[PDB]
């Protein structure tokens, strides 16, 4: 079906000098994989992939970030955690914030291939550990991964393994960090339970509206009113 | 707030490069100058903090700049002045970053270039560019009187001076910077002079600009200068890097440069510089938008 | 005659309008004109005289062009510049005046360290690495004084663009080139070129009522390649498209604005205009000019 493919031809085309060579490999990439097969593309395309999730040139990096859900897809669930894991939880803590942004997004996309179960047990951790971390600008990707993960993990995932951090967070020295606590409250609030929107989520807000900061107190007061409390 | 909305339509709209009608930017203009006011000479900013350099009008590489360090207000930045001039976008360019400023007045740090004054602009394009976008000279009006008011330099976390251009003989202390009055048109000669047109260079002591306003200053000036004010680094930009920054005086001085590609022709990166929640420094080049 | 070395003089914003009024002014601009005139209709390859005076001012043009050679660039690291530049000035610094004295006969030997200045000035900025219309103006002052002296006279007129002058477009696009210079004062999006402006005026002047090259034909790759060779403002073309990136209405804006316009004879005209507005008009290129007794401060007379 693809035993006369020139697979050369493409592997010069992935390592090529050229920048715009890479990129035009990558587009092919999804269709060729699937007629090249399981097999072929793990052993014969995959270390390849490998190297250009960390190309020097940011835009090649996001390529592989758009083409990461269609190749687990491919690749099914189990060899993802063994060998793919990894790449995608690299690309959270990257210099470029676009690489940031996207690998957010792509943890989404992943969990809706796989479920809800095997983000609590593959994902959930990694993103939380980002929550120690010295940089502002880490830290605040872990509120950005929990305003996307929080809607396709359902209530009960959000309420016990991701709510504690974002309250937690509140404490943060970090303003940034503190009024992002106020847009992730008010963007995963829908999804609890108004019981615990009541007793954990509200008293925070309102200590939130006493902050030192402007916008801490703004988004704080904002998510209030949003969420109707 | 009534006020809020429409800067946030403002913000979303100069994003995807569309100018502010005059009415509108009369009242962004209106509304700087009271935040602008209570602003010190020597400007407070506290770490963590991304400082950056020239921009010269260039919007899509801004666009890249955001790309690389993160939106405004998520992360927090200081620009050191030259925003308008050369570029096809001035207008967009100095739009957006008021804009910010006005909305996140504690997110952003905007400092006035010697590019931005009156006989500067009418030299290197953004009086042409206002009047081919506007049909006349109010927004340059309301611009160029608005940077009178942008403040001079800033100190982060009190360790970290930045400035556009460098130092003057002049002014020994930031002391001498704050006495200073900077409500006026950028003078010809003299200390407010010196900090917007001012060059680091390779030889001792101080140095007759060749530039024609300003001096050059020399690593033991730095490290008087440093030493006296308590200061670790003297952050500044003003000139064109072919790396996107560049160490001098025995890192006591660097230049950051964030117009990519100047001119079409100079193929150099652009850089930025990220302060850490420790004060720590770090730097990040690109190239332009493709 | 009297000679005294040039000084600067525009020291302020109000002092502009002292050099607006004085006579160097007048007769540089003037000077540029007669040469402007000189040259109207007439491609490079024209048939003209050539005297000792213009072969020995290449010369010394290839004197400075060997410089360059004898001085490569650096491999070290610089902000954008090459060090090697400075290197290759303080050459020209010291010799400047011999070189002169070979173009300038014994008996006018007094002229040299007046003359000289303009020269040295007129191949960009050693501490900055740096070039600008600055420069360029101060080559053509350079020339000026040679008129004025009588060591060039009517007769070479031609030769002075066609070969002086466009000989040394090629070693300042060198030297551009080799110690990687960026630009003194580009306007941007909103300027001629980030280097040159003369040679637009010059060159359109040959091109005024050409049969079938009209503006709109310096866009076009073909029509700039197999013309160049005639056409100065085609060369000024050719280094555009070799040096810049993107499209050429994206680089060059007002070069493309340009080409819309319907006759070599008002691109002319315009550049003119545009030349006394955009570069004898502003301060900050002007405040650099240097005043002596050939091309003096005090008002016209
Ligand atoms: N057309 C010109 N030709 C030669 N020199 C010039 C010209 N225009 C200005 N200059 C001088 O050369 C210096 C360098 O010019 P630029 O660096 O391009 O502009 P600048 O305003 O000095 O720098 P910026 O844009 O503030 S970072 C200026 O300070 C002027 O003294
Ligand atoms: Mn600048
Ligand atoms: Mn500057």
């Amino acid at each position: 079906s693809m035993s006369l493919y020139p697979i050369a031809v493409l592997i010069d085309e992935l390592r090529n000098e050229d920048v715009q060579l890479r990129l035009n490999s990558i587009k092919k990439l999804s269709t060729i994989a699937l007629a090249l097969g399981v097999e072929r593309t793990r052993s014969e395309l995959l270390p390849f992939i490998v190297e250009l999730a960390e190309d020097a040139k940011w835009r090649v990096r996001l390529a592989i970030i758009e083409y990461m859900p269609l190749l687990a897809g491919q690749l099914g669930v189990e060899y993802f955690d063994e060998k793919l894991n990894s790449l995608c939880m690299a690309w959270l803590v990257d210099h470029v914030y676009a690489i940031r942004e996207a690998a957010t997004s792509n943890l989404k996309k992943l969990v809706e291939k796989f479920g809800k179960e095997w983000a609590h047990a593959t994902i959930i951790p990694k993103v939380l550990a980002m929550s120690g971390d010295p940089n502002y600008l880490h830290r605040m990707t872990t509120l950005f991964c929990i305003n996307v993960l929080s809607e396709v993990c359902g209530q009960d995932i959000t309420t016990k393994h991701m709510l504690p951090t974002v309250l937690r967070m509140a404490g943060d020295p970090v303003a940034n960090v503190r009024f992002n606590v106020a847009k992730s409250l008010q963007k995963i609030g829908p999804i609890l339970d108004n019981s615990t929107l009541q007793s954990e989520v509200k008293p925070i807000l309102e200590k939130l509206t006493q902050d030192q900061d402007v916008d801490v107190k703004y988004f704080a007061q904002e998510a209030l009113t949003v969420l109707s409390l | 707030k009534v006020f809020t909305k429409e800067l946030d339509q403002w913000i979303e709209q100069l994003n995807e490069c569309k100018q502010l009608s005059e009415s509108q930017v009369k009242s962004l203009c209106e509304k700087a100058k009271e935040i602008l006011t209570k602003e010190s000479n020597v400007q407070e900013v506290r770490c963590p903090v991304t400082v950056c350099g020239d921009v010269h009008g260039q919007f899509h590489d801004l666009m890249e700049l955001f790309r690389i360090g993160g939106k405004s207000p998520d992360t927090n930045y200081l620009f050191m002045g030259d925003y308008v001039d050369r570029g096809y976008y001035s207008v967009e360019t100095v739009t957006l970053l008021v804009a910010l400023k006005v909305r996140y007045r504690e997110r952003i740090t905007i400092l006035r270039g010697n590019h931005e004054s009156r006989q500067i602009t009418q030299v290197y394009g953004f009086y042409d560019e206002c009047l081919r976008k506007y049909g006349n000279a109010n927004v340059w009006k309301y611009f160029t009187d608005l940077f009178d008011y942008l403040p001079l330099t800033a100190l982060v976390d009190g360790q970290i001076f930045c400035l556009h251009g460098g130092l003057s003989p002049s002014i020994d202390t930031l002391d001498h910077i704050r006495a200073l009055d900077r409500l006026q048109e950028v003078p010809h000669e003299g200390p407010m002079c010196d900090l917007l047109w001012s060059d680091p260079d390779d030889r001792g002591g101080w140095g007759i600009s060749p530039r024609g306003a300003g001096y050059t200053f020399g690593q033991d000036i730095s490290e008087t200068f440093n030493h006296a004010n308590g200061l670790t680094l003297v952050s500044r930009a003003h000139q064109l890097v072919m790396e996107g920054y560049n160490w001098c005086h025995d890192r006591n001085v660097v230049t950051i440069f964030s117009a990519p590609n100047y001119c079409y022709r100079c193929g150099n990166q652009a850089a930025i510089m990220e302060l850490d929640d420790t004060l720590k420094y770090s730097f990040l080049q690109f190239d332009p938008a493709p | 005659q009297n000679f005294i070395i040039p000084k600067k003089e525009i020291h302020t914003v109000p002092d502009m309008g002292k050099w607006k009024r004085s006579q160097a002014y007048a007769d540089y601009i003037g000077f540029i004109l007669t040469l402007n005139e000189g040259v109207k209709g007439k491609k490079l390859t024209f048939e003209y005289r050539v005297s000792e005076a213009i072969e020995k001012l290449v010369a010394l043009l290839n004197t400075l062009d060997r410089w360059i050679d004898e001085t490569p660039p650096v491999d070290q690291p610089s902000r954008f510049g090459n060090k090697a530049y400075r290197t290759w000035y303080a050459k020209l610094d010291e010799e400047a005046e011999n070189l002169v004295a070979t173009v300038v006969p014994t008996h006018l030997a007094a002229a040299v360290p007046e003359v000289a200045v303009y020269l040295k000035e007129s191949v960009g900025n050693s501490t900055r690495i740096d070039y600008g219309t600055g420069h360029e103006a101060a080559f053509a002052a350079f020339l000026c004084c040679l008129c004025k002296i009588g060591v060039l006279r009517v007769d070479d007129q031609i030769a002075i663009v066609f070969k002086v002058f466009n000989r040394y477009l090629e070693v300042m696009r060198k030297l551009q080139k080799t110690y990687r210079m960026e630009p003194a004062g580009s306007q941007g999006v909103w300027g001629l070129d980030d280097f040159q402006f003369l040679p637009f005026i010059w060159g359109s002047s040959q091109l005024i009522d050409h049969p079938y090259l009209e503006p709109r034909h310096f866009v076009d790759e073909k029509a700039v390649n197999e013309n160049h060779k005639d056409y100065m403002f085609l060369e000024c073309i050719l280094f555009i498209t070799e040096m810049k990136t993107g499209p050429f209405a994206e680089h060059s804006n007002q070069l493309w604005n340009i080409s819309a316009v319907p006759s070599w004879s008002k691109v002319n005209q315009g550049l003119i205009r545009m030349y006394k507005a955009e570069c004898l008009e502003k301060f900050p290129v002007i405040q650099h000019f240097k005043f002596g007794s050939l091309l003096p401060i005090h008002p016209v007379t």
